[PDB]
RNA sequence: UAUAUAUAAUAAU
């Protein structure tokens, strides 16, 4: 009853529910889930309910790392709407000429607790322009890191951005 | 971020922009900021426009009277989100 | 410069 649902995140914008159902019943028992992607009229938002009847499959699924299409997805417990919103979000621009997201993800990892963050690969999509990503669970951090900019990151400093609010 | 405050008009053609909108939502109290655009780079919203209310007073009384009716492929849906 | 979400959101630089 206090947990069971879970909010699928970072779903390939290809997946269907009988599909995601029978991928993720491979922990334990799953009574329903709603997804939302839909192959068949286009596209939609990439996420998805998983209702575990059992509260355990939660706590191994969030806690460990799966990859349906082979992209990149991110299984969390259903979070607070309010906990949701205040999470901030800030871009990282420039970026080392070879650098795993292993990195990254532990890099910032340190200062501000890094709720979701990650760096994008034409794999993701075709863009390996040269970006980063991260997430807080508060904006703090993000004006705390943001006075810092440009940081000194493996060998290409990283010009810090917010992810998109000029605020 | 109350769960109401502004209106997003969305799937709406050229017939109707800033100047009915301005009153398409309007049609129930005062307003505050209206703004419309397409999508000229992300190359899919249409007709999107943004039409913020008083607060959840104008906002209750129109987008609990008029939020999602009849109008254009979509119903106006009930916005919320705030500029300092 | 770019981002796959809480079933929903235009532009900018």
């Amino acid at each position: 009853k206090e947990s069971c649902k879970m909010f699928i995140g970072g779903l390939n914008w290809d997946t269907t529910e009988d599909n995601l159902r029978e991928y993720f019943g491979k922990y334990g028992t799953v009574t329903d889930l709603k997804i939302m992607k839909d192959p068949a009229t286009g596209r939609s938002r990439g996420f998805g309910f998983l209702s575990f009847e059992k509260p355990s499959s939660v706590d191994e699924v969030v806690k460990t790392q799966h990859i349906l299409d082979g992209k990149v997805i991110d299984p969390k417990r259903a979070i607070p709407r309010d906990e949701q919103d205040k999470t901030g979000k800030i871009f990282v621009g420039g970026i080392g000429p070879d650098v795993r997201p292993k990195e990254f993800e532990e890099f910032f990892s340190q200062w501000g607790t890094i709720i979701d963050a990650q760096l994008m690969l034409d794999k993701d999509t075709g863009q390996s322009r040269g970006f980063g990503f991260v997430t807080y669970d508060s904006a703090d951090a993000v004006d705390r890191v943001c006075q810092n900019k440009f940081i000194d990151f493996k060998d290409r400093k990283i010009e810090i951005k917010r992810a998109e609010p000029r605020h | 971020n109350p769960p109401s405050r502004v209106v997003y008009l969305g799937s709406i053609p050229y017939d109707q922009t800033e100047e009915q909108i301005l009153d398409l939502c309007s049609n129930v109290g005062p307003v505050i900021n209206l703004k419309m655009m397409f999508d000229p780079q992300t190359g899919r919203s249409k007709g999107y426009a943004f039409i913020e209310f008083r607060d959840l007073e104008s906002s209750a009384s129109a987008v609990r009277n008029l939020n999602g009716y009849q109008l254009g492929s979509r119903f106006l849906k009930c916005g919320y989100s705030s500029n300092s």
